[PDB]
RNA sequence: GUAAAGCGCACGCAGGCGGUUUGUUAAGUCAGAUGUGAAAUCCCCGGGCUCAACCUGGGAACUGCAUCUGAUACUGGCAAG
RNA sequence: CGGCCCCCUGGACGAAGACUGACGCUCAGGUGCGAAAGCGUGGGGAGCAAACAGGAUUAGAUACCCUGGUAGUCCACGCCGUAAACGAUGUCGACUUGGAGGUUGUGCCCUUGAGGCGUGGCUUCCGGAGCUAACGCGUUAAGUCGACCGCCUGGGGAGUAC
């Protein structure tokens, strides 16, 4: 992604004066309106470099986990994740979803079985309302774990949108030395971020332009 | 090939609302014998629950540390809350000269002559806590001389 | 709270009956009576031949009596003898021909009054009651059972304060009628009195009826 | 700080401590040497009682003290800043 | 330490210079100051109020409640030298991420009041590393160090006896 690129989204889209984290200084182009501006001369090159590692790690067969829980960008994450064959968190995060892998699968198994079974049948067996009900909680179960029901295990790379927000995420993850890629709006502590983009993360075209930026290099990865 | 040792259960307890209700705790620690040691507590309703849960936080978080011939590097003090563990390298043949629960870590972490001695509290979770704190900050010659840019014979 | 007998709740449900004969109001009672003599005959003269079941179904003017057992060839006897032995005994107390068919219970750490049994044998040898609790859930959890409850009750290990525990792994719903729960009981009679011992075994619910 | 334990607060003599630069001094300190530090005991290598305890040869040690000759980074003295 | 005014007087802080040239820090013993109650002498005395006098309440009231009410509270000059005299945290110096206030100086700039950008003193509250048994402390440390002083060594006996 270019310069001008970014710029046109507005990428360079900050939060307010009134509310930053202070290891956030370096990246910050300075203020206009009481907005942090954010500087697309540390932007692009460290994304540039992000995409890379991306890249390296779709390219060994890596897992990747696209982390992403606002209402507006939750389609937008999820649709990011299946144009790279990836797995998604777009409803919210669940705590110990890295580290209480072993539940998640117990979970896991538990939406596989009822789907097979509905395809198997035995529901004429069950009663109407018990047939309803065991749909429901398959719904459920999907509205649940939709993206990671075929992740299998944990995760090669990590990708979030506003870090601050998913901070949970980010913890685990460190606790994991799983890598964490994250767009970091001025608000954020980049600390737990070991490739940090610093961008606007609410807007839905800048998001869009992360996703889709970020897609085409991990199929590109894919290729070889 | 990891050898574990049971170091202590407690019989701890609380009252709910009827009457008391009694847990055990287990401390143990696990390690290779060559410089890879951790600890683990656990606890259960009841004592092999509590050992094995312990057995198991023990495998995860093992340090490694850089021992020198199957002794110390250098004399070493290890700090946690009360309990203070003082190390020191010694001879072949000199044993585990420790106390209880720094006798169990340092046999297990693969060391066979050191000389310990532990001051303050002797609780044994804090003592073992100390002692691996204090193995964790021992230094190696290759280590201190890649640290300050010399070679390993312009520091010995 | 007083629990229902598990068994019993669910007879035509999930669950057929021990005995399964008709008879009006004049022969009902003599029935009850000639297979509790019969039952009573079998348990005694096989208490080591590891007996589960005792089915007693009674055609036109005779008495078929099915034995489940673990160890048929205990029962049977060598050049299939002992059988036959208690055949015409059993057809002297029931006042009737007789027949008697032998059904081999192929996972015996499955069967509740199999468990329970082998339970009490192991206390009334001075066992430690823990020791044969934990052996006989994690023997029946081990062999694919989806849940089980092993309670023994009454002066454990000789005590003067009898107290009751128990121990549960896996799943056991007793409130679900359509689960498939084999129970039973047994009693050890030890030299500081007799210890009641109570097993539940889930197997699975069963989505179709009795059928 | 709350477990025993900060004087109720200040001023202040004796006392302890003292920024920075050069010169000098050589008291502390340091190095070497000489004298002395009884023998036994302790310790090391040996030897003698059949072994051991025990006895015993030589050494090491006796961490000290005083003196002489040096060293001058540091502390002290003195002088000038 | 609390109306206002005058007279005499102590300290702190800031701006810009000039001057002195280590003259410093701490401090056993010593000296002074030191709430309230209390003491001695004299004065004063509205309110308040130990003691006390009643009225009640209460098994009991020598308490709490009520009506009175002396010392005392006030002033002058002496004495007393003790408080949960507390931040339960000795004094001095250096160093170590932040954020939000109060208060008091001050520099510079803008059309100037207004406002903006600084820079000191004191002070209040969150909180990072670190520390701590924990609670918590956290640039006004209970953090990292240095100088000197005071003090502690199980509870009771006892801050008592001599
Ligand atoms: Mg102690
Ligand atoms: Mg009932
Ligand atoms: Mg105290
Ligand atoms: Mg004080
Ligand atoms: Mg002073
Ligand atoms: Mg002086
Ligand atoms: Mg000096
Ligand atoms: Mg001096
Ligand atoms: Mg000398
Ligand atoms: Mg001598
Ligand atoms: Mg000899
Ligand atoms: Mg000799
Ligand atoms: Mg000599
Ligand atoms: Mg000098
Ligand atoms: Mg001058
Ligand atoms: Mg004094
Ligand atoms: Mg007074
Ligand atoms: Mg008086
Ligand atoms: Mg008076
Ligand atoms: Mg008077
Ligand atoms: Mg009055
Ligand atoms: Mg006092
Ligand atoms: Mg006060
Ligand atoms: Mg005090
Ligand atoms: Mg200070
Ligand atoms: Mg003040
Ligand atoms: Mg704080
Ligand atoms: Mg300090
Ligand atoms: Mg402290
Ligand atoms: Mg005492
Ligand atoms: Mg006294
Ligand atoms: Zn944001």
């Amino acid at each position: 992604v270019s310069m001008r690129d970014m710029l046109k989204a507005g990428v360079h889209f900050g939060h307010q004066t009134r509310y930053w984290n202070p290891k956030m200084k370096p990246f910050i182009f300075g203020a206009r309106n009481k907005v942090h501006i954010i500087n697309l001369e540390k932007t692009v090159p460290m994304f540039n470099e992000a995409l890379a590692e991306l890249n390296k790690i779709a390219s060994r067969k890596g897992k990747i986990l696209f982390v992403g829980t606002k209402r507006a960008a939750s389609e937008a994450v999820k649709d990011a994740a299946l144009s790279c064959d990836q797995f998604f968190v777009n409803h919210r995060w669940l705590g110990g979803m890295l580290t209480n892998w072993k539940t998640v699968r117990q979970s896991i198994k538990r939406l596989k079985d009822l789907e097979t079974q509905s395809q198997d049948g035995t529901f004429d067996k069950l009663t109407k309302k018990e047939a309803l009900m065991r749909t429901r909680e398959l719904e459920k179960l999907e509205n649940s774990l939709g993206g990671i029901k075929d992740m299998g295990g944990l995760p090669d790379a990590l990708f979030v949108i506003d870090a601050d927000h998913e901070h949970i995420a980010i913890k685990e993850a460190n606790n994991l030395g799983i890598p964490v890629f994250a767009i970091v709006d001025t608000n954020s502590d980049p600390d737990g971020v070991d490739f940090v983009i610093p961008g606007n993360d609410d807007a839905i075209r800048a998001v869009t332009l992360y996703l889709g930026a970020v897609a085409a290099t991990v199929r590109e990865g894919r290729s070889q | 090939e990891l050898q574990e040792k049971l170091i202590a259960v407690n019989r701890v307890s609380k009252t709910v609302k009827g009457g008391r209700i009694f847990s055990f705790t287990a401390l143990t620690v696990v390690g290779d014998g060559n410089g890879r040691v951790g600890f683990g507590y656990g606890k259960a309703r009841e004592v092999p629950a509590a050992i094995q849960k312990a057995m198991e936080k023990a495998r995860r978080n093992m340090i490694n540390v850089a021992l020198n011939n199957g002794t110390l590097q250098h004399p070493v003090k290890g700090v946690h809350t009360g309990s203070r563990v003082f190390m020191q390298p010694a001879s072949e043949g000199t044993g585990i000269i420790a106390g209880g629960a720094m006798r169990a870590v340092l046999e297990v972490a693969g060391v066979h002559n050191v000389l310990a001695k532990a001051y303050g509290s002797t609780n044994p979770i804090n003592v073992v806590r100390a002692t691996i704190d204090g193995l964790e900050n021992m230094n190696s010659p290759e280590m201190v001389a890649a640290k300050r840019g010399k070679s390993v014979e312009e520091i010995l | 709270g007083q629990k229902v007998h598990p068994n019993g709740i669910r007879l035509g449900i999930v669950k057929p009956w021990n005995s399964t004969w008709f008879a009006n109001t004049k022969e009902f009672a003599d029935n009850l009576d000639s297979d509790f003599k019969v039952r009573q005959y079998l348990t005694k003269e096989l208490a080591k031949a590891s007996v589960s079941r005792i089915v007693i179904e009674r055609p036109a003017k005779s008495i078929r009596v099915t034995i489940h057992t673990a160890r048929p060839g205990i029962v049977i006897g060598k050049k299939g003898e002992d059988v036959e032995k208690l055949r015409k005994v059993v057809a002297d107390i029931a006042g009737v021909p007789a027949q008697i068919n032998i059904a081999e219970v192929r996972k015996p750490e499955l069967d509740a009054k199999l468990v329970a049994d082998s339970i009490t044998s192991q206390l009334e040898r001075r066992v430690m009651f823990r020791r044969a609790m934990k052996r006989a859930v994690q023997n029946a959890m081990r062999l694919g059972a989806k849940g089980i409850k092993v309670e023994v009750s009454g002066r454990l290990g000789g005590a003067e304060i009898a107290r009751t525990e128990w121990y549960r792994e896996g799943r056991v719903p007793l409130h679900t009628l359509r689960a498939d729960i084999d129970y039973n009981t047994s009693e050890a009679h030890t030299t500081y009195g007799v210890i009641g011992v109570k097993v539940w075994i889930f197997k699975g619910e069963i989505l179709g009826g009795m059928a």
